[PDB]
């Protein structure tokens, strides 16, 4: 029973984390996870500061979707005064949010890839931020949601970036699909680990892939009226095949199905920048008031609750992949130190919103 | 010269893996010098065919077996050892 | 017991010194000038080409000269 | 208010051994070949740019340091110990960066730490700012000239045993 | 005169090898600036001036002459071997009546260099990755030999420069891609393998001069397989379907030698690690196997020959 | 490349002023910084993207003002000089002199390089060893557009 | 000539100082490597002897082979325990007095007298020359017993191998 | 006779000397119990003198006929058998 | 794990078994190594007056449990005791290290 150390530069590069393993021989055995690396304070320091002061603060998180934590930051206090968002930019919000889901599963099975390579998929990265410069202008550090939607308009380019995206993407993606029906070694080396059902992954805490690996169709913005999700065209994977596979397929359908709504939305365009501007400074009020949005990962959360001031009084964070980590301890029992890089690729986590 | 010396290092080896051989703390050092005993019948054998019998490669055909058997007490010796590391707490 | 050449001088350090003088900038320019223009089989020959063509290129290394003019500029230095 | 150095002569005052000095330090401002260090916001660099914590000296912290992950990190530059430098390639490792008033698990900066040659802007910048930087140390690493291999050890200790209270 | 032509070809050989390596490390830069996207030939040389002028970085461990030797076998167990190549007619280092043979022993000796690594660092990290090296070295030396040794006995002999000449009778046919393809199947998984290349550290306290020597035996292994790929199935200098021969004929395996740098290169990078539980699959269950039987087949098949 | 001449070195003990017209390629200027070096002076480092008022800085005591995050005072304190201090920084009488080495050709203002090249004609060991604006070679021309 | 007959002198050197590092070293470890080292020399010594097919085989299999196995087994440390072993009064004299039986046997007595005899089979069959194929035809055909014979020994060797380390 | 390896020797000195002279102008100048793999070590030694047999009877196969054909054949029939065995047991197991 | 310090510049803990500058293996010898970057002159007096003093202030502020929040106070005073101490011109700075970021701030005119 030789105890990894587990370092702190893994030969992975999916973050900072430490799994001290007591390993008798090959198997693994028994996980403790130690975590607290990769830490910030979000909560005392979002208490510290207003929602425009921590608004540039959510960045740390899901930093390879970066959208959805400051979207999800942003729906709070739109939900919480009860302000409208008219239609066209809640819909090219619904655009931009799909696309960051589409950049966050193909910014996993990028370096997933490379462990079990980097311009396979940065041929269309590279027009991936091209959309995101054409779209806000940064490359993944954007400051552009308000309470009336995005703070700019959409140029007259990226709509016809937007418009080349599906062919230029689609065909690539379909050129990728085929690569596990052909190539054995992932039918051998990835094949197996996820041995989770549907009623043990509601038991727990599971929700995203982890959720979705086992056939359930579970989606939080089809059960709660979301952002018209019912007008789109839905596929959400009820694929019943468990394994790590199963979880590749559900990815491939996520972003299959998100961009069957991005080139349904492509000439939907149903409706000004920010509705609802008279002044720069606002409020929030004092609610008991829990917003969720459906994260790639499975429910982010914020929790708030308020103090009819310039700080929130309580402002704690439910992070999908971190609710996410709990399963490993679990899926650790009968597998090798081969099989726990396939684990922590197939978990699909970073550590920005695990410690924060 | 000098290339009868090979047999005097031969001896040397002769009794120095003898000497380990018996006073030895563990198994695998009297084993490691029993390979040396061999070694020095081997180089003997090896001598021998260079100084006498080149037409014929007895001593050189001999050697390849000898240490051919050489390798089969090796190998057999290391799994007794082995079985005893197994067999032990 | 042979010597089949009897040969003093200048039949192996000529080739020598053409081999290491007149092949590696025709070489090199050949690397400057089909650098994109090329099959992936141009390439693998290209590769194998300065693969095979290695110890020339000690003299040519550390000389840069006719290499950056992509327009036509004035020497405003 | 300094310290005065010796500044004697400068002993290898030859043609082949300054001609050397500067063929080795010129070259060894061209093999930058970093380790790497990435598991933060500043690892998305790499892909547009070994594994043996003991052999790359010229490794740049390109990540966001904290108060626990310090104690690896000094013992990771005492396993680079004598020959290069690190370059600090965050604003967390310049001032703590964003979170320099009120973070308390973050260290305000590895100046404070670890010695540092060039300081950056800080979050991710272009793909070129690293190669600027590279070659900006490179014009660092060709002015010394090895220091003419001039040497000192404190060594400081107490052989008194402290009020010890373990657990 | 007497020891300076004897020492020429020894001296024009270690220049010859140190091109070599210049070369594949330039090689895999060029294969992944393809791939991935002047100064940089002597980048190389950077490189391993960086890697020579550094610390020693020695622990508190008292295995020193281990701890030197250790790098050390594990350069000679490559370099020792590279006397062994006929380029073309001539111009090989010895005559060598048991060519390929001292190749295999020179081979078989290096886990002796990664077993006094495993030892000569002081770290559990690289003892485990030590273990694994020399298990692997160990484990893939059976159908690579395997392999040797139906080639040598398509030849009916050792020495590499009579098996070079051997495989120009028939012509273009008469290499052994189309005498054993599949050999040579069984020679490029076992030349790629081997290496820690095709699948994979184990050197966290050696550092300076010594990691400098790790490099360079590793980079030298890939030269002396890829040489090997060479003078065994494609050829030395012939190309059928005075002084000048032997200068066509260097640069007749130097670029049989690129083609196999190009092609195991390629093959590293679009192939990932088999995980370790799928290497001694392969090794022992599958690949042995299949290197006796068609060591048993062209054991049949010069029964006419 | 690697011309082996101190004409560098006998145009900073000349002139004094001398942008250095050099690529991004490579540590291949601080080889004459290196020689300066080891002829006894000591070289420190500047740079000019993010310098303002040059003279202001090299001399005249430049104020402190450090940047408190909301929790500390303005506390409006006067730093030393630039260059005074480096004149300063000298314990040892061998050093001959003082070299300024500046390395942002950009975002510098011809008049402000005049100013500077003026300010290195102030005090007899200062060096002026700015950059020259990224050339393909390396140039050493002396300051005569600023 | 002088070369080769002080490299012998050298490589007995070598041999029997790496002879005594097997014997009366602490280390196991550094005893086995020493063991490597002395095999390599017999390697040499048998290029020396002019049978080189038989220098590499021992030098493929019996550091290859055996070493690797050896090492494995070593660092893998077990258990500690008229020619019998009981020392420290009886190899020390039987050592001695062997070991001068053994001098005064091979220093005394003319070898190449005996060289000078028996000269006729090894005149060297002038058909062939090489070693290999002249160990490949006195192996194959002329000792066809033993070599069929070690074929069921390596093979029980394995199958005994396999039926007792794995218990 | 000292002519196939007279140059191996020199080649042996200077390759023997490099790497301690790099060592001195580098210093002048700046607990597990696994035996699976141990287990695979022990099948190779048996298999690797079973391919040194191998060795010299195809350097000599030519002169001989169907015979030493017959000899290895039976030869490489006891390795295969070993090889079934390894096989058919709880021998190499991953 | 094993390593159990509070490691900053010109304080580093250290428990461990050093004597020299060879580390090991760890015990509650704590070797407090100083300057490691050579940032400032240290004269050899100096630093026993520094370590005597370190030495007082692990006397006098031990008696609870040794564990590192006793580290961080110890090392964050043993920092102001060396500022204080630069501050007053018994500590120069070094001026021979590749960076002399004068870490304390410009001794000013006053
Ligand atoms: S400064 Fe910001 S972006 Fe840079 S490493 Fe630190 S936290 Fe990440």
């Amino acid at each position: 029973l030789m105890i990894v150390n587990m370092g702190p530069h893994h030969p992975s590069m999916h973050g900072v984390l430490r799994l001290i393993v007591t390993l008798d021989g090959e198997d693994v055995v028994d996980c403790e996870p130690i975590l607290g690396y990769l830490h910030r304070g979000m909560e005392k320091i979002a208490e510290n500061r207003a929602i425009i002061q921590y608004l540039p603060y959510v960045t740390r998180w899901d930093y390879l979707a970066t959208m959805f934590t400051e979207a999800i930051t942003v729906n709070g206090p739109e939900q919480l005064g009860n302000i409208q968002v008219p239609k066209r930019a809640s819909y090219i919000r619904v655009i931009m949010l799909e696309l960051s889901r589409i950049a966050s599963h193909l910014l996993w099975l990028g370096p997933f890839m490379a462990d079990i390579p980097f311009f396979y998929i940065f041929r269309e990265r590279e027009f991936v931020y091209d959309l995101f410069e054409a779209a806000t202008g940064m490359r993944m550090m954007h400051n552009f949601f308000r309470i009336g939607g995005i703070a700019a308009d959409l140029p007259y380019g990226w709509i016809d970036k937007c418009l080349d995206f599906c062919d230029y993407f689609l065909t690539e993606v379909v050129e990728y699909q085929k690569l596990i029906t052909r190539n054995p070694i992932f039918l051998e080396r990835v094949e197996g680990v996820g041995i989770i059902g549907g009623e043990e992954a509601i038991n727990w805490g599971l929700s995203g892939p982890m959720l979705r690996a086992s056939g359930i169709p579970w989606d939080l913005r089809k059960i709660d009226r979301y952002e018209s999700y019912d007008e789109f065209e839905w596929e959400i994977q009820w694929q019943k095949q468990g394994d790590s596979l199963a979880r590749y397929l559900v990815r491939l359908s996520e972003m299959t199905e998100s961009i069957k709504i991005i080139q349904q939305a492509l000439e939907g365009l149903p409706y000004r920048f920010i509705s609802k501007k008279p002044s720069p400074t606002f409020e929030l009020s004092k609610q008991e008031l829990y917003v969720r949005v459906e994260a790639p990962k499975g429910e982010l959360g914020i929790f708030l609750i308020g103090d009819q001031s310039g700080f929130p009084w309580r402002w704690k964070i439910r992070p999908p992949g971190f609710i996410n980590l709990q399963i490993l301890p679990e899926l650790v029992k009968r597998m090798k130190l081969a099989d726990i890089m396939t684990i922590l690729g197939s978990i699909d986590i970073i550590m920005g919103e695990v410690d924060r | 010269m000098i290339l009868e010396h090979v047999l005097v290092l031969s001896a040397y080896l002769f009794l120095i893996g003898l000497y380990g051989l018996i006073t030895s703390r563990n198994m695998v050092r009297a084993l490691m010098c029993l390979e040396l005993i061999l070694n020095a019948v081997n180089m003997n054998f090896v001598t021998f065919s260079d100084f006498f019998d080149n037409s014929q490669l007895k001593g050189e055909i001999f050697c390849i077996f000898v240490i051919a058997i050489a390798a089969a007490e090796a190998a057999i010796g290391l799994a007794i050892v082995s079985s005893i590391y197994r067999n032990r707490k | 017991n042979q010597q089949e050449l009897s040969s003093v001088v200048l039949d192996i350090g000529i080739i020598s010194v053409w081999y290491f003088l007149v092949m590696p900038p025709i070489i090199m320019n050949w690397l400057r000038v089909r650098w994109y223009r090329r099959k992936f089989f141009e390439m693998y020959l290209q590769f194998m080409f300065v693969f095979m063509f290695f110890p020339g290129l000690l003299l040519w290394a550390p000389f840069l000269n006719f290499r950056k003019f992509p327009r036509d500029p004035n020497m405003k230095n | 208010s300094i310290k005065f150095p010796i500044l004697d002569r400068t002993t290898k005052n030859s043609v082949i051994s300054t001609t050397l000095n500067d063929l080795s330090n010129w070259s060894r401002l061209s093999s930058l070949w970093p380790l790497l260090y990435g598991t933060s916001c500043c690892f998305i660099e790499f892909a547009s740019l070994r594994s043996s914590p003991r052999q790359a000296d010229l490794i740049l912290t390109a990540g966001t340091v904290t108060m626990k992950m310090a104690p690896s990190l000094v013992r990771l530059y005492e396993q680079m110990p004598e020959p290069k430098y690190v370059i600090a390639m965050g604003a967390c490792t310049i001032t703590g960066g964003m979170f320099s008033t009120d973070s308390y698990s973050t260290v305000r900066g590895v100046d404070k730490l670890i010695p540092v040659d060039v300081y950056l802007p800080g979050c991710p910048p272009k793909p070129e700012a690293v190669i600027d930087a590279i070659t900006k140390l490179r014009k660092k690493i060709a002015r010394e000239i090895y220091k003419d291999r001039i040497r000192r050890c404190f060594t400081t200790n107490h052989k008194f045993f402290v009020v010890r209270s373990p657990h | 005169y007497g020891l300076i032509w004897i020492f020429v070809p020894i001296f024009s050989l270690v220049l010859g090898i140190i091109t070599g390596v210049l070369v594949i490390v330039w090689l895999e830069r060029e294969i992944s600036a393809g791939i991935q996207q002047p100064l940089g030939i002597l980048q190389a040389l950077a490189d391993g001036t960086k890697l020579l002028f550094k610390e020693n970085l020695r622990p508190s461990r008292g295995n020193t002459p281990l701890f030197s030797i250790g790098p050390s076998i594990a350069v000679i167990s490559i370099l020792l071997s590279y006397s062994v190549i006929p380029f073309s007619n001539h111009l090989v280092l010895a005559d060598l009546n048991i060519g390929i043979f001292l190749w295999i022993a020179i081979s078989s000796i290096a886990p002796i260099g990664l077993l006094m690594s495993g030892y000569g660092s002081n770290n559990k990290y690289s003892f485990l990755g030590g273990l694994r090296a020399a298990a692997q070295s160990i484990s893939y030396e059976i159908p690579l030999t395997l392999c040797v040794l139906s080639i040598s006995l398509l030849s009916n002999s050792l020495s590499t420069v009579d098996i070079v000449e051997a495989q120009s009778k028939y012509g273009f046919w008469g290499w052994n891609l189309w005498r054993q393809p599949i050999g040579f199947i069984i020679f490029l998984i076992s030349s790629l393998a081997e290496c820690e290349r095709l699948p994979f550290g184990y050197q966290t306290e050696y550092s300076g001069i010594k990691f400098g020597l790790f490099y360079v035996a590793s980079y030298l292994n890939l030269l002396i397989s890829s040489l090997f790929v060479t003078v065994l199935y494609l050829g030395g200098w012939n190309i059928s379907i005075q002084i000048f021969g032997t200068t066509i004929g260097i640069f007749i395996t130097l670029a049989k030698t690129y083609l196999f740098l190009f092609v195991s290169i390629a093959t590293r990078w679009t192939l990932p690690r088999l995980r370790m539980d799928q290497l001694l699959n392969l090794g022992w269950k599958f690949l042995l196997p299949i290197s006796l039987g068609n060591l048993l087949l062209t054991t049949s098949f010069q029964l006419f020959s | 490349v690697k011309p082996d001449i101190g004409q560098w070195l006998q145009d900073v003990e000349e002139h004094k002023a001398i942008a250095i017209y050099a690529p991004h390629e490579g540590g291949y200027e601080g080889r004459y910084l290196n020689r300066l070096k080891m002829q006894g002076y000591y070289f420190l480092d500047i740079s000019a993207r993010g310098l303002g008022d040059p003279e202001t800085t090299l001399l005249k005591n430049y104020p402190v003002c450090p940047a408190h995050l909301g929790k500390q005072p303005i506390a409006r304190w006067y730093y030393p000089p630039e260059v005074d201090y480096r004149l300063a920084a000298l314990p040892p009488s061998a050093k001959g002199l003082v070299v300024w080495v500046l390395e942002a050709k950009v975002l510098s203002k011809s008049e402000l390089q005049f100013l500077a090249l003026l300010p290195s004609l102030r005090p007899n060991v200062r060096v002026i060893a700015e950059c020259g604006n990224w050339r393909k070679f390396v140039w050493k021309p002396l300051a005569e557009i600023a | 000539g002088p070369i080769h007959d002080f490299l012998l002198v050298f490589l007995g050197s070598g041999l029997l100082v790496g002879g005594l590092g097997v014997v009366l070293l602490p280390n196991p470890i550094f005893s086995a490597f020493s063991l490597g080292f002395v095999l390599v020399c017999i390697s040499l010594l048998y290029i020396l002897s002019n049978s080189h097919f038989v220098a590499a085989a021992q030098l493929l299999i019996y550091v290859g082979a055996i070493n690797v196995l050896i090492i494995f087994a070593v660092m893998f440390m077990n258990d500690s325990e008229n020619l019998w072993t009981i020392g420290n009064g009886i190899t020390s004299l039987v050592c001695t007095t062997i070991l001068f039986l053994l001098m005064s046997t091979i220093l005394d007595t003319s070898w190449y007298g005996v060289i000078w005899t028996t000269k006729l089979n090894q005149i060297l069959e002038q058909d062939l020359i090489s070693n290999s194929q002249q160990i490949g035809i006195h192996l194959s055909t002329d000792f066809f017993l033993p070599f069929e014979l070690i074929s069921i020994i390596l093979l029980v060797a394995l199958i005994g191998a396999i039926s007792v380390a794995r218990q | 006779l000292l002519y196939e390896y007279d140059i191996f020797w020199a080649f042996l000195l200077i390759s023997s000397a490099i790497p301690v002279l790099a060592f001195l102008i580098s210093g002048v100048l700046s607990l597990q119990f696994r035996i699976r793999y141990y287990m695979f070590a022990l099948v190779f030694v048996v298999f690797d003198v079973e391919t040194v047999f191998l060795y010299p009877w195809a350097m000599s196969f030519d002169v001989l006929g169907v015979s030493a054909f017959i000899e290895a054949f039976i030869f490489v029939l006891i390795l295969i058998l070993g090889l079934v065995y390894a096989w058919r047991k709880g021998a190499l197991e991953w | 794990g094993q390593w159990l310090s509070s490691v900053t510049r010109h304080v580093r803990i250290y428990a461990a078994y050093i004597d020299p500058e060879t580390c090991e293996s760890q015990m509650d010898k704590l070797t407090l190594i100083l300057d490691p970057t050579e940032e400032f002159v240290w004269d050899d007096e100096s630093c026993n007056k520094v370590y005597s003093y370190f030495q007082e202030l692990v006397d006098h502020y031990e008696g609870a449990p040794l564990t590192e929040y006793t580290l961080r106070l110890i090392g964050s005073d043993v920092e102001h005791y060396i500022r204080k101490m630069l501050f007053d011109g018994e500590i120069q700075y070094n001026m021979d290290a590749r960076v002399l970021n004068f870490s304390m701030g410009k001794p000013r005119v006053q």
